[PDB]
């Protein structure tokens, strides 16, 4: 029996709240990227550093330590980038037409394009992050449907599994628990629901389309990829 | 032996 | 326009009404098939059913509001998906299986490296098979996706996009309103609404998964003009 | 383009 179904709605959001991870820095310096080179570098090296945070947030996650380690490896595989990429468009939200990777590196599409098949994801998560941001999205809501691609993203690429939609149940709970709290109506509370998870849906896409445009690179030799991301990448292929 | 298979436990 | 005003049983039965034919394969149990004679099958199926498919997308309530430019984006970005929902669903009731055509039932062992799809469309499969979907609310899945998967690769364009999150939210209203008639209670409701939500990122993984292996296929040289246009779609 | 002619016909 795992604690993540005897907690309640509240005990949940705290959980995820204190869990989260920080917003990390990139080198400091100036020089805006416009190289692939250059740009990919500085990218490589935030995504390097954040998935050392993401793993152990992971595990802090309610449910997921009841997970034998195979299941955990495999979700986390299967979900990294978009993990990555739905804490870039929330982290962008507040500075429309830009995306902010981090607090001192703050790239708009211009950049984008000065690495070819980069503006179309550009876009994307420009598109999502205006999204988020004209629909409200709140932090408790955020780290609700983070827990969510976790869990979800790699479960039908498999009673453990029970066990995940169980939680996955609990999370929706949770979700509407909030939106309750928020003084939304019944039929606003489930319109919202819907629209928070049709999201995910184009965060799979965009998550997708950039892990082929990462085996390029990959393929290319253009930018110093570690181990670490590369047995990340290697678990799609 | 991935490198991820040790991160999960430290 | 029409769709707005529609009641949830009014789209349920518009819906309903507009689902397209299940069409037959050229699948000949006693000929030899190659790997190349089976896609051949396959494709020459997907590209029947893509003419079904557009004259159906016209009778999902709020489709023809859109722009004529604004139709073809969303049918190039969502018709594997559709495609690949709609094999899921005649798939339903049969174990194991990927009901293709009425005449061309195919397990997991039956090739070119396209068995990693075939099990993700079985354990999709398997998976509407232990939630026991309905035929009302597949059809309402179907048309969710056609509408939301172009939405976000869209300057008085805007307006357009608020019509079809208006539309979204109306079948919303109606997922809600089947589950409801179903007896299930208020926290049911919104569960196996967000069930039957979180099974979208899963179809949109497997499409993106299959367009990259067409992709190949062509590059190898058997697909139809109408075929090779919705693939450059997505390069 | 042949799915903008068959979406047009009527
Ligand atoms: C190898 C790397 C840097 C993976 C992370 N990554 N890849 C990205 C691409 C792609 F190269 F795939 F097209 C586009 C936009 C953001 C991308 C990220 C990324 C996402 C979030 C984040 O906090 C940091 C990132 O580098
Ligand atoms: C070129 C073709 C056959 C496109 C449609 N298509 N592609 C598929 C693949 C892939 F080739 F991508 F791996 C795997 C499984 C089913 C696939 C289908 C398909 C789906 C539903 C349907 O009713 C008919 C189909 O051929």
């Amino acid at each position: 029996n795992s604690l993540a179904l005897s907690l309640t709605a509240d005990q949940m959001v705290s959980a995820l709240l204190d869990a989260e991870p920080p917003i990390l820095y990139s080198e400091y310096d100036p020089t805006r990227p416009f190289s692939e080179a250059s740009m990919m570098g500085l990218l490589t090296n935030l995504a390097d550093r954040e998935l050392v945070h993401m793993i152990n947030w992971a595990k802090r996650v309610p449910g997921f330590v009841d997970l034998t380690l195979h299941d955990q490896v495999h979700l986390l595989e299967c979900a990294w980038l978009e993990i990555l990429m739905i804490g870039l468009v929330w982290r962008s939200m507040e500075h429309p037409g830009k995306l902010l990777f981090a607090p001192n590196l703050l790239l708009d599409r211009n950049q984008g394009k000065c690495v070819e098949g980069m503006v179309e994801i550009f876009d994307m998560l420009l598109a999502t992050s205006s999204r988020f941001r004209m629909m409200n999205l709140q932090g408790e809501e955020f780290v609700c449907l983070k827990s969510i691609i976790l869990l979800n993203s790699g479960v039908y690429t498999f009673e453990e599994k029970d066990h995940i939609h169980r939680v996955l149940d609990k999370i929706t709970d949770t979700l509407i628990h909030l939106m309750a709290k928020a003084g939304l109506t019944l039929q606003q509370q489930h319109q919202r629901l819907a629209q928070l998870l049709l999201i995910l849906s184009h965060i799979r896409h965009m998550s997708n389309k950039g892990m082929e445009h990462l085996y390029s690179m990959k393929c290319k030799n253009v930018v110093p990829l570690s181990d670490l991301l590369l047995e990340m990448l290697d678990a799609h292929r | 032996h991935k490198i991820l298979h040790r991160l999960l436990q430290d």
